């Protein structure tokens, strides 16, 4: 609706009716980078740390230990 | 990002300590490697060794003058009171340029850290009425 | 952000250790 009326189309009621771009690509793409760094900072690799543990997580810690287990005993013997 | 710069972050994510050391030695007398690199996503030494709240790499990093920059933001938001304690006692930001340490604080109810940061002395600017 | 803290506690404890009796 608001658009509808941004232009010098119409401007009157129906009783009374009858480089230039080169440039700019660089802030724009200074822009972009900036954004999508931003992005990837905070989307991807901010809020992928805040996630849920499962049973792979579990198995893993365990097999840390017993696998440290194996090497300081083969260490002492 | 060289060889040698992986092998140091990798050494510092893992916790080698020894290893870690050993860089740095080797880096003030050489000037091969540039201790304040970044990895792909975007992390430094420093906040690969807050993001694991490691004491001891954090209080050795400090003691070979790295650059600190936005981070004690990171360990407020982050919430370690040691790291706190330790960045208090010494371009791309992920901050807007408007928030200070105790708004940020302020922002998670934490009570260590706020009560922290007012026992130095701070003050928020409040915002006149409409 | 828990579980890879309780990771990196035992990686640092494996590499204290067998540095020690190294």
């Amino acid at each position: 609706l608001w658009m509808s009326y941004f232009e010098e189309g119409g401007t009157l009621p129906p009783p009374f009716n009858i480089a230039e771009n080169v440039r700019l690509n660089h802030q724009y793409q200074e822009v972009l980078r900036n954004l999508v760094k931003r992005y990837v900072a905070a989307m991807i690799r901010d809020a992928k740390t805040e996630e849920g543990l499962t049973e792979e997580n579990f198995k893993e810690l365990k097999q840390d230990i017993s696998s440290f287990r194996y090497e300081v005993i083969g260490m002492m013997k | 990002l060289s060889t040698q710069e992986k092998s140091y972050l990798s050494a510092v994510e893992k916790g080698d300590y020894a290893s870690v050391k050993l860089a740095l030695e080797e880096a003030e007398i050489y000037f091969k490697i540039n201790i304040n690199c970044i990895d792909p996503l975007g992390r430094t030494a420093l906040l690969i060794a807050i993001e694991n709240e490691n004491l001891e790499i954090i209080e050795l990093l400090l003691s070979f003058n790295v650059y600190v920059g936005d981070a004690l933001l990171h360990a407020i938001r982050k919430e370690v009171v040691g790291a706190v304690e330790l960045l208090l006692n010494h371009q791309f930001s992920d901050f807007t340029p408007d928030i200070t340490p105790i708004i940020l604080a302020a922002h998670t109810n934490n009570y260590e850290i706020i009560k922290m940061l007012v026992q130095k002395g701070v003050s928020v600017p409040q915002p006149h009425e409409v």
